[PDB]
């Protein structure tokens, strides 16, 4: 996260970090105690499947301080549609081997509704982008979790404004250069506050980071809803990677 | 009240009926009270609230 604050601990107590060979891969976000929404990109790269890991109640990335929770990542669920390497379609299911249990330090975020996110939640305008990844272009990641608070543009106002976005993107941030996601934020939330309640709008995907001109890119998690809640009803199948039909 | 308008008035989720027919609804781990709009926490942590802020 670049031009944002640390994320006072436990304030965002459903951002996930994934590591695979204990080193930092991306984020995540947790919707229920064994299911974490992350990005399909995420995954374009792994060699051995079983080696991921997701830990929950996680601040500052340099100490252990009891609160955090790590889990084995049982399956990783990827839409049909996506292609590696590309941005259309960037997210994934993670099941967790076990369950997190919640804490003060560890909640989900909501998964919302198709309609009441796309008729009420599209419409705020400012959310929360959360994440370890770079505090700068070309620079060093966070020790402690950072967050900021973004802007969302309908697509054409994007367009616009910019010096390919489909119908499962949107575009928030800022174009000065100074406010954005970067990498080793993939996956992480976007998160939108409505009568006060947070619920999951967005997902940090990819393409160039604080870039003038530009935006932020993040996937539309309205439009996989009912893909994500059908999953979720479905039981684990062997080995890891599933590529499950979509829509 | 329609959904599209204002959320239907509802704190979290609306459908429309048939007439002039709404029904609020809320996720698991929330009550609907009898305002019929709001929704309240029926469990320790539910969804999309922060502990640490909740109790200040
Ligand atoms: C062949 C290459 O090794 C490969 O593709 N590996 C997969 C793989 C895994 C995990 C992470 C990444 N990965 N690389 C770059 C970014 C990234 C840039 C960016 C800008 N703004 C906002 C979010 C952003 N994220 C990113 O998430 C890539
Ligand atoms: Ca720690």
């Amino acid at each position: 996260i670049v031009g944002g604050k640390v994320c006072p601990k436990g304030e965002c107590p459903w951002q996930v970090l994934l590591l695979v060979n204990g080193a930092q891969l991306c984020g995540g976000t947790l919707i229920n105690t064994i299911w974490v929404v992350s990005a399909a990109h995420c995954f374009d790269k792994i060699k051995n499947w079983r080696n991921l890991i997701a830990v929950l109640g996680e601040h500052d990335l340099s100490e252990h301080d009891g609160d955090e929770q790590s889990r084995r990542v049982a399956q990783v669920i990827i839409p049909s549609t996506y292609v590696p390497g590309t941005t259309n379609h960037d997210i994934a299911l993670l099941r967790l081997h076990q369950p997190v249990v919640l804490t003060d330090h560890v909640v989900p975020l909501c998964l919302p509704e198709r309609t009441f996110s796309e008729r009420t939640l599209a419409f705020v305008r400012f959310s929360l982008v959360s994440g370890w990844g770079q505090l700068l272009d070309r620079g060093a990641t966070a020790l402690e979790l950072m967050v900021l608070n973004v802007p969302r543009l309908m697509t054409q106002d994007c367009l616009q404004q910019s010096r390919n976005i489909t119908e499962y993107m949107f575009c928030a941030g800022y174009s000065d250069g100074s406010k954005d996601s970067c990498k080793g934020d993939s996956g992480g939330p976007h998160a939108t506050h409505y009568r006060g309640t947070w619920y999951l709008t967005g997902i940090v995907s990819w393409g160039g980071c604080a870039t003038v001109g530009h935006f932020g890119v993040y996937t539309r998690v309205s439009q996989y809803i009912e893909w994500l809640q059908k999953l979720m009803r479905s039981e684990p199948r062997p080995g890891v990677l599933l590529r499950a039909p979509f829509p | 009240l329609i959904c599209v308008n204002e959320n239907g008035g509802c704190e979290q989720y609306c459908s429309d009926h048939t007439g002039t027919k709404r029904s609020c609804r809320c996720h698991e781990g929330y009550s609907l009270l009898a305002d019929g709009v709001s929704c309240t926490p029926t469990v320790e942590y539910p969804c999309g609230k922060i502990p640490i802020l909740e109790k200040r």
